């Protein structure tokens, strides 16, 4: 609704989720890259000690 | 706006639902006006809706 877009069209068993779809249809590098970040956060598997 | 996926699935369900039920049906069904007519108050579509 700030970008002034449709609401949205979603699925329930939608394969990704709704920042990753939206991480594209926005035209912003401040919005894009953080759902970037949030849609590829995740853990560090690392054997320490 | 904000229950649009809503009313898309609300047709679907109408549309499906109409047609199960025409399908057990034996005398042919024709378009015509007719004296008495049925109330609709549009209350009750926006309560639907």
């Amino acid at each position: 609704p700030a970008f002034g877009m449709q609401r949205m069209h979603y699925r329930n068993g939608d394969p990704q989720t709704p920042f990753q779809i939206a991480e594209q249809q926005i035209q912003n590098f401040q919005v894009a890259n953080w759902l970037h970040f949030v849609n590829n956060n995740q853990f560090r598997q690392v054997v320490i000690d | 706006s904000n229950r649009l996926g809503q009313l898309v699935d609300l047709t679907r369900l109408l549309a499906y639902n109409y047609e199960t039920l025409m399908a057990c049906i034996t005398m042919n069904m024709q378009h015509v006006q007719t004296l008495t007519t049925e109330k609709l108050q549009l209350t009750s579509v926006t309560s639907l809706c």
